């Protein structure tokens, strides 16, 4: 479940974060790329306590 | 534009390279921005894949 947990969107325009890089400016990725980070670290931090 | 990952036709005006197995590179195919070694495979496909 914790690598199956990386394919998701959790709200952005796309789920792999590499195509996001080179499909939106700098101005407009960061946004993008928060939504991911945010939902990646909290996967993370669950399966850490369980 | 219908963004997706099937076969795609309408490339941008960049010319090509050749390619270089066995050691890492960064592939840029149609499409597949990633990082690996590219290796010579036996898995046998079907005509379309």
């Amino acid at each position: 479940t914790l690598v199956k947990q990386l394919s998701s969107n959790f709200g952005a325009i796309s789920s792999v974060l590499n195509d996001i890089l080179a499909r939106l400016d700098p101005p407009e990725a960061e946004v993008q790329i928060d939504r991911l980070i945010t939902g990646r670290l909290q996967s993370l931090q669950t399966y850490v306590t369980q | 534009f219908e963004l997706l990952h099937a076969p795609a036709t309408v490339c941008g005006p960049k010319k090509s390279t050749n390619l270089v197995k066995n050691k890492c590179v960064n592939f840029n195919f149609n499409g597949l921005t990633g990082t690996g070694v590219l290796t010579e495979s036996n898995k046998k496909f079907l005509p379309f894949q």
